[PDB]
RNA sequence: AGCGAAAUUCCUAGUCGGGUAAAUUCCGUCCCGCUUGAAUGGUGUAACCAUCUCUUGACUGUCUCGGCUAUAGACUCGGUG
RNA sequence: ACCUCGAUGUCGACUCAUCUCAUCCUCGAGCUGAAGCAGGUUCGAAGGGUUCGGCUGUUCGCCGAUUAAAGAGAUACGUGAGUUGGGUUCAAACCGUCGUGAGACAGGUUGGUCCCUAUCUAUUGUGCCCGUAGGAAGAUUGAAGAGUGUUGCUUCUAGUACGAGAGGACCGAAGCGAGGACACCUCUUAUGCUCCAGUUGUAGCGCCAGCUGCACCGCUGGGUAGUAACGUGUCUAUUAGAUAAACGCUGAAAGCAUCUAAGUGUGAAACUAUCUCAAAGAUUAAUCUUCCCAUUUCGCAAGAAAGUAAGAGCCGUCAAAGACGAUGACGUUGAUAGGUUACAGGUGUAAGCAUAGUGAUAUGUUGAGCUGAGUAAUACUAAUUGCUCGAGGACU
């Protein structure tokens, strides 16, 4: 169904501002540069196990 | 499990061919069927072999059931045939022998003398 | 009444032969001894307590607040501690078991997590009824269930506040009363119970004495022939 | 629910795990979703233990399970692997392969992984 | 519990803002005795 | 705490008989039962054969069906329940556990049996 | 003449019989026939009607008495939208 | 005729019921030309229930079957943004009738389509911010609450009292119960769709055998865990306060007396304590507790820099949980999931070898084949030495 009336600004806002973004983990290389995400593998190769892959 | 309305024969010399369950006597909602349990039943076949015609409405006893039960003593008792009684509101009914088994559970409620009638004894 | 009891752990359910060599549901639970860190008391806590202690585990893996409050308190490191409120009041450190605790045949009361069953409909948390579906179908049959107290201008014209709606069913612990001792054992810790135990796996049950009465004993016991032939 | 894609019931599951786990053997490693990556790697588990006996019953009971593929064919890659691959993991109890995560496709931007073997 | 009476008798009495609750919120009766603001030096007075 | 979950066999050993004819599905067996009326001590012999044995220790259960003069009745014991004594009659060629087909035939058409 | 509460009849829940545990079903018997009527046919007729019913067999998740799983979305992620 | 004729879905059935008593039973009591049985009359009081099959466009209406009873009134005549459309009142047509006739009967019938992707008040659960006032977290209290407070049968006591005679009581206890709230799949049933055995056709694999796809997850038989019932397991309370009907004892008014005007017990399934738990943002922000450090100092006591250790969040192994969040543990200090291993269970002698059978086939092989989730030890894999904020008691 529908109303009668509009949906203003600050309706829309206390939608939308709730939908805002959030943090993400970190993980900084201990081997290399390309700062990435936790639990992830940099992107510079070398990872802890071993360089499992490459840069590009 | 056991609903009713299901069509089964009888267990001694009663003439009486088929009788069909109708209602719960007392308290409603049971909507299920127990053995060794009187039941107030709508007979569906009774040729003029014995004393009952069709259209009588009395409480009959259902003592076989095909889908079983479980006794509360550790006896799963399942059964493959079906069959009921109508006593005469006494330890005896109509027929001479008792044909069919019989559970014993219909024991602490009295008729034994239909445990020693009928051809056996659960 | 006196309140006692102690905690608990569902480690099973199978059929125990108990007298008259009839079955009896009975549920194996693995009850945790619990060691009491103090009591409570009324006029001192305001609200009458008896501490007991439970998960024992280790020291490396402790918290320095809680681990502060345990040496404290002198109490020996078990991971989390609660209170029973008006329980009978016990020295600080001992052996708490049920064998102990109660008899052989009193009335106990439970307390056992349900199944989480996610969102779940109103039939299947509430247990409302399915009318037949025969006739004709089509329509979604299953969704809230039709109330009318109000229409118009001014009749409720809106629904009254704690209508059973969306939401979340089970996972939840539940208390059930009056269920009787069954067995003693103290070998691992270990109980037996009549009935059916509330959880889907791996639940725990809280165990103190039924409040409609503190429990007559009466003799029951298992009854067994181990005989070779 | 009449015409649309029609199906993506535990058939094409299964389907999809036995045709990856035939492209990995194919080419030792591969590169797929995380969620995907850990089903394929327990049925490649599953498959090394069964290889790890050799006999015409185990070769029977491995021939249940693999496709010809493209630098490999069925029978090269019974050959291969367990020419040198099942000896190799005959000795480490478990954990055979290594999953590790990988970054978002172009594509779907969804989550993928690498399974790596034949150390 | 008789203080809530007085509560609401009071609440009853006094204009419906934010300021009447606050001032709800200003007075301090129960039932006991024993209390807190005692140590504060309260005038005693009657029918103010 | 861990537990073994073993704990079904301490569980077993307070309900256990020490002898137990075991069976399988496809062996005709006949069962002595005591039964204590204190005025008629009925010794129930159910005889047929076990359609579904379960196992998993004390939850050990079976059902037997019997033809008492053509009255086929199928009655669900239990293997640690007291009173029973289970007598091996014959050992039958077990085709498939849990005999389905077996609930619906009838004597001359039965299986062979190991005397 | 015929047929006559029916798709037609107001007195109706038409009399009665059958069956139905139980008949506001139906079919037969009398004939509440303002408006019974003989080619806007009076009676019925062999076969048939995606014709209208009435009863049963067999049968079932329609009910008793609802549960599991799968696809499809609903949930998340990315693109339009 | 006051607006809704610049759209009121306004029946029945089903679900959900709820509200009131003029409660029907049910609870108790008084009166009674009320021996008992069995009644009637009057009164207060709702805790639950107040049945079913059938025909009918129908709850209606009626027939029949049950209890101590089968209630009544209400919700645009409860419930079409919940469903169907079962139809007067469509269009199509018929029956009988009427109208000169288009058509109609305040008559019946054949047949027939009643949408919505939720913006918000309302409703239910889950989440982030901070308050919460030194922070963080455990135990909690409890201000207000909700759920629930239902009912019968039989026997012993008792054929006892009762009239005399048939007949035959309430209640003390017991069991039997119904019905529902609740528990799980423990045994029975169901389920089990990456689980297997039997199992045909095509297609392939040099070929037999054997494997796979499809042919309803080709099918039938089952079953691990979970999940249900058709399964059995707790309960149907007691207590107290004031109690309605309803008697009181004393006692005046109004020199006797009299529940009442003073004082004083009783007594209803009614109300609440009492049972089940939620339940401080309960701004009424409630109590205790421990740890944190007080590691200087321009500025408004530790940001002008040292910025928790209390923790908290992110991420992952995961799982009682599971839309996401959250949920609980574990995170290299290593057993948190998967396994490796052995076992339960079945799937029930796999293939294959050997023997006899032309061949099907008959025996050792061998409980052999394997196990999604079942039982337990398990660095063998994954859980990063990873990121962020995070104190000086802020003021009496």
């Amino acid at each position: 169904a529908v109303q009668q009336r509009r949906s203003s600004k600050h309706r829309r806002d206390k939608r939308r501002s709730h939908d805002a973004l959030t943090a993400q983990a970190l993980s900084v290389c201990q081997k290399c540069g390309k700062k990435k995400l936790f639990h992830r593998v940099c992107s510079c190769g070398m990872y802890g196990d071993l360089r499992v892959k490459k840069a590009y | 499990m056991v609903s009713f309305m299901t069509r089964l024969n009888v267990a001694d010399n009663t003439g009486a061919k088929q009788v069909g369950i109708i209602k719960v006597l007392g308290s409603t909602r049971k909507r299920y069927a127990f053995l060794g349990d009187v039941v107030v039943v709508s007979v569906k076949d009774a040729i003029p072999s014995g004393m009952v015609k069709k259209g009588q409405v009395l409480r009959a006893v259902i003592v076989r059931t095909k889908k079983g039960q479980q006794r509360k003593d550790g006896t799963h008792l399942k059964f493959d045939d079906n069959a009921c009684v109508l006593i005469k509101e006494d330890k005896s009914p109509r027929g001479t022998r008792i044909f069919g088994p019989v559970a014993r559970e219909l024991r602490e409620r009295g008729y034994n003398k239909i445990l020693s009638l009928a051809v056996e004894v659960v | 009444m006196e309140i006692r009891g102690i905690f608990g752990v569902k480690v099973g359910m199978s059929q125990v032969f108990t007298t008259n060599n009839e079955r009896l549901p009975i549920t194996v639970i693995y009850c945790e001894p619990n060691q009491v860190a103090g009591v409570k008391t009324e006029a001192k806590d305001k609200y009458s307590a008896t501490l007991l202690s439970f998960d024992t585990v280790e020291n490396k893996k402790l918290n320095k607040p809680q681990q502060g409050f345990f040496e404290k308190n002198n109490l020996k490191p078990t991971k989390h501690l609660q209170e029973i409120r008006n329980m009978t009041g016990f020295e600080m450190g001992q052996q708490i078991t049920p064998q102990n605790l109660f008899q052989v045949g009193e009335y106990v009361d439970v307390s056992a997590i349900s199944k989480g069953r996610g969102f779940t409909g109103a039939i299947k948390r509430w247990n409302f009824k399915i009318g037949p579906l025969g006739h004709g179908a089509g329509y979604p049959h299953r969704f809230q269930g039709s109330v009318q107290a109000g229409r118009g201008g001014a009749s409720a014209q809106r629904v009254f506040k704690g209508k059973k709606m969306s939401g979340h069913y089970g996972h939840e612990k539940v208390t059930v009363q009056n269920l009787r001792i069954v067995g003693f054992d103290e070998a691992n810790m270990l109980v037996l119970v009549s009935g059916a135990i509330a959880g889907p796996e791996g639940g725990v049950v809280l165990i103190r004495t039924a409040k409609k009465k503190p429990g007559v004993v009466k003799p029951i016991e298992l009854a067994v022939q181990t005989e070779k032939a | 629910s009449y015409i649309n894609k029609p199906g993506k019931t535990s058939a094409w599951r299964v389907m999809t795990v036995r045709q990856q786990v035939s492209a990995v053997l194919a080419y030792g490693k591969i590169e797929t979703t995380l969620k995907k990556a850990k089903n394929t790697q327990k049925r490649l588990d599953k498959l090394i233990t069964l290889a790890k006996v050799d006999n015409f019953n185990n070769r029977r009971q491995v021939k249940k399970w693999l496709l010809n593929t493209n630098l490999f064919d069925v029978d090269q890659l019974m050959d291969h692997l367990f020419s040198k691959v099942a000896p190799k993991y005959e000795k480490t109890p478990g954990g055979y392969s290594r999953v590790l995560k990988l970054g978002p496709r172009r594509g779907d931007a969804t989550e993928m992984a690498i399974l790596q073997l034949t150390d | 519990q008789s203080d809530k009476l007085v509560y609401n008798a009071v609440k009853g009495m006094l204009p419906d803002n934010r300021l009447s609750r606050r001032w709800i919120t200003k007075v301090h009766v129960f039932k006991g005795d024993k209390h807190n603001m005692e140590a504060q030096k309260p005038t005693t007075l009657n029918w103010s | 705490k861990i537990n073994k979950q073993a704990l079904i066999d301490l569980v077993e050993q307070k309900q256990l008989k020490a002898y137990v004819p075991e069976f399988s599905a496809g062996d005709e067996v006949n069962v002595a039962i005591k039964l204590k009326e204190k005025e008629k001590v009925r010794i129930q012999n159910f005889t047929g054969t076990v359609l579904r044995r379960r196992g998993k220790g004390i939850s050990e259960t079976f059902i037997v069906r019997k033809t008492t003069d053509g009255i086929p009745i199928e009655k669900n014991f239990q293997i640690h329940n007291p009173n029973i004594s289970i007598e091996l009659k014959r050992r039958g060629k077990v085709r498939r556990a849990y005999i389905s087909y077996m609930r619906e035939r009838s004597g001359k058409a039965a299986k062979i049996k190991e005397r």
